[PDB]
């Protein structure tokens, strides 16, 4: 029992809770968006990673050879996973150069973002204690913006290419690389560590983000709702696509997963646990996050609104921030970078192998025919880092904020799951299905899983999706930056690389099947032996 | 699940054929799969076969798995068990079982008919 | 094929004193994937304990089971004179379903 839960803790924590749900959180008004948060995660979030576990399990094989055994007409899901995967894994892997350059800049005398003096640094910038004692700016966000990102005015100008950013991003690759090569993961005695440092960390920032004299304010903006807040569709997709994720679901790891597993295991019980814990987690960890931002609030004597950046840069602002507050900050500066280096390290690992393990069984007569495997791998980390160099630049922010947005988020989980949770419903059918459960676990879902399946998670998938484009707003950085209309269709163009996979891969079946059209969509519907 | 009553027992010959049937009220029969459980006169316990909710998937014992079909009708919510070879082995109770959950074990259980092959 | 066997066949009993019967199984079963069934005499069996702790709808508190692994037994507090019937443990694990040799409780 404590091995499987030891196990466990290798993937039921990533950045995904401790970097992106705190900033998705206070982007949308903080205690408004629990509210679909939570009405997703029961609706669709833990029965969907069931029924791709589920799927995974029972034909022990790709996320992509699976729906041949399911329905042929819809093999479409695995490949817009499989692109949803390698978009993903493009920017991704920029959070863990970021945490490289804040590491390296960490070993130093004293913290570069505890005070202003440098030569990077504005002359409007005053320091949290004596800002209260104008349009001032504290230290640690033009820290953030000029040293580590050197942010440009816009999309629009991309600037030079930061060169020790590449270097990072380089380092990581590299390191990615040699542990994909030689099979490098958590299994001795190392695993216990490895499992138990994030969590350890995590607790001694929460508990120094509650005894701030202001976490209370962060605190009642984390949980108190504003109403107000619910009639904009952004919060609704946000809140409903950072649960498919976080649990890196419709991406077909999960899938792949199934088939890499022990057998006899209470399948239910364990997705119910993996899930629960990987909320809880997230939940937890906003608590620390909003209360150094209140605590930052009631210091410079601003809202708590608008304390800090309104993007993927808050858990490069607030945790910095924590650490500068602690006994000999350098040393718990030093350990925090080093967990979040690993924490994202392993769900690195964990992807770019299922990515290569995907794309090896789609071409195995040429990929998989010999020692080319490794060639392949080196040339898939290349191309990666080369696009990865894209968010690097003075101008990689926008991108990176376009990417996390559409590339591996928003509309195209939500069309996944959909199409996923139809297909299994009402093609396949909800009996078939429960009746291969029965034959696998012993036990069919129960009257919770078949109707969410049927009913809730493509009614809420299409709610969303629909109330989106009725009452469409624009992305925008921060929360006064536009996008221009270019930089939207590219991101649109992102994310239809992944929702078109199933037309396409419908109508290539179609036209490459004889007969008639009703024979030839009979053929395909019926599932293979 | 209220009721369960097997039918269709009776005295055969060695070698010969006979189709028992096991009719299922109180509940939907689609839903729940089905078991057959054979008792020896010496009041031994033995497993013959079991079909799945929908049919698909269809599991025999070792000693029947050449000899013994079992078949339902879901329309008729009656289930069916197939002899084609009995032999002088064969004479016994058989009782049809519910065994949709696996960690449940068979909830309810029928009357039962004895077999003979004298 | 997963042979149970169950030790104490014919158990004589008097009413009050406890009694306690083990099922023996020649390969691993899971704790979830164990039942027990009551038959009383010229009746059909009846489940009495599944899961290895979770009492059925009909049969009282009175009984009790235990066990893990290769080793099961069930045990009764203070049997009564309803008591007297024949016990079956079952595995549920692997197929061919198999069913312990049974103890018949004569009193
Ligand atoms: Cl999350």
């Amino acid at each position: 029992k404590i091995d499987f839960v030891l196990s466990v803790a290798g993937g039921f924590v990533g950045l995904g809770n401790v970097w992106r749900f705190p900033y998705l959180c206070y982007k949308n008004g903080g205690g408004a968006f629990l509210i679909p948060y939570f009405i997703f995660l029961f609706g669709s979030g833990l029965p969907v990673f069931f029924l791709e576990i589920i799927i995974g399990q029972y034909t022990s094989e790709g996320g992509i050879t699976c729906w041949e055994k399911i329905c042929p007409l819809f093999s479409g899901i695995g490949y817009a996973s499989v692109v949803i995967v390698s978009l993903l894994n493009v920017y991704y892997i920029v959070i863990l150069a970021w945490a490289t350059y804040y590491l390296f800049q960490s070993f130093q005398k004293e913290l570069p973002w505890a005070h202003c003096n440098h030569s990077w640094n504005t002359p409007h910038c005053m320091e949290d204690t004596m800002r209260k004692n104008t349009n001032f700016t504290s230290p640690v966000i033009e820290f953030w913006e000029r040293n580590v990102l050197s942010l440009s005015p816009g999309i629009d100008h991309p600037g030079s290419l930061k060169w020790d950013l590449a270097l990072c991003l380089l380092l990581v690759w590299l390191v990615c690389f040699f542990c994909i090569w030689k099979g490098v993961r958590s299994t001795g005695k190392v695993v216990y560590f490895t499992a138990t440092f994030p969590f350890a960390m995590l607790l001694v920032l929460l508990v120094r983000g509650l005894t701030l004299p202001g976490a209370g304010a962060g605190i009642k903006f984390y949980l108190y709702p504003d109403i107000t807040r619910l009639e904009d569709p952004q919060v609704w997709i946000d809140a409903g696509t950072q649960i498919f994720f976080s649990y890196a679901i419709c991406l077909g790891a999960m899938t792949s997963l199934g088939s890499y597993n022990k057998y006899h295991n209470n399948v239910y019980r364990d997705c119910m646990l993996l899930g629960c814990l990987n909320s809880g987690t997230s939940f937890v960890s906003g608590f620390a996050i909003f209360s150094i931002l209140g605590f930052m609030a009631q210091e410079q004597g601003v809202d708590i609104a608008d304390v800090a950046e309104s993007g993927p840069g808050l858990a490069f602002i607030a945790y910095p921030k924590a650490v500068t507050m602690m006994p000999l900050p350098t040393f718990w500066s030093i350990l925090f970078f080093i967990m979040l280096l690993l924490l994202g390290l392993d769900s690195q690992f964990v992807e770019v192998e299922g990515q290569i393990t995907s794309l090896v069984d789609l071409y195995p007569s040429f990929l998989r025919k010999g020692y080319r495997r490794e060639i392949f791998i080196a040339f898939v980390c290349s191309i990666s880092y080369l696009l990865g160099l894209t968010m690097v630049t003075e101008g990689g922010m926008y991108v990176f904020q376009l990417f996390d947005y559409y590339a591996a988020s928003g509309v195209c989980l939500l069309w996944v799951a959909f199409f996923e949770c139809f297909v299994i419903a009402w093609i396949y059918g909800g009996n078939r299905f429960s009746e291969d459960i029965r034959d696998m676990i012993g036990f069919p879902p129960g009257p919770w899983m078949k109707y969410s399946w049927a009913v809730i998670t493509p009614v809420l998938c299409v709610g969303c999706f629909i109330f989106s484009l009725v009452k469409y707003v624009p992305l925008t950085y921060n929360k006064t930056y536009v996008y221009p209309n270019w930089a939207i269709g590219l991101g649109w163009s992102l994310a239809l690389s992944s929702m078109l996979c199933v037309p396409l891969v419908i109508v290539i079946r179609l036209c490459q099947t004889e007969g008639p059209f009703l024979v030839r969509v009979k053929y395909l519907l019926t599932p293979r032996e | 699940e209220v009721q369960l009553v097997e039918s269709g027992g009776g005295l055969v010959k060695p070698g010969g054929s006979l189709k028992l049937s096991c009719a299922a009220s109180g509940f939907t029969f689609s839903s729940y799969a089905m078991s057959w459980v054979r008792q020896s006169p010496e009041k031994r316990l033995e497993w013959v076969a079991e079909i799945s909710s929908g049919g698909r998937y269809i599991y025999y014992s070792d000693t029947v798995t050449g000899r013994f079909t079992i078949s339902r009708d879901n329309a008729r919510n009656i289930l069916h068990l197939e002899m084609s070879s009995l032999r002088s082995e064969d004479t016994a109770m058989y009782y049809c079982a519910r065994g949709e959950v696996r960690q449940r074990g068979f909830d309810y259980w029928g009357q039962g008919t004895t077999l003979t092959v004298s | 094929e997963n042979v149970l066997t169950q030790s104490p066949a014919i158990m004589s009993t008097s009413p009050g004193e406890k009694v306690t019967m083990t099922c023996r199984a020649s390969s691993s079963v899971g704790s979830s994937y164990l039942h027990w069934y009551q038959q009383k005499s010229g009746a059909s069996p009846k489940l009495w304990i599944y899961s290895t702790s979770n009492l059925a709808s009909g049969v009282p508190a009175r009984f009790s089971g235990s066990g893990s692994g290769t080793s099961y037994s069930l045990t009764i507090s203070s049997v009564e004179a309803e008591d007297a019937a024949t016990y079956y443990c079952q595995q549920f694990s692997g197929y061919p379903l198999t069913f312990g040799s049974g103890t018949k409780l004569e009193m």
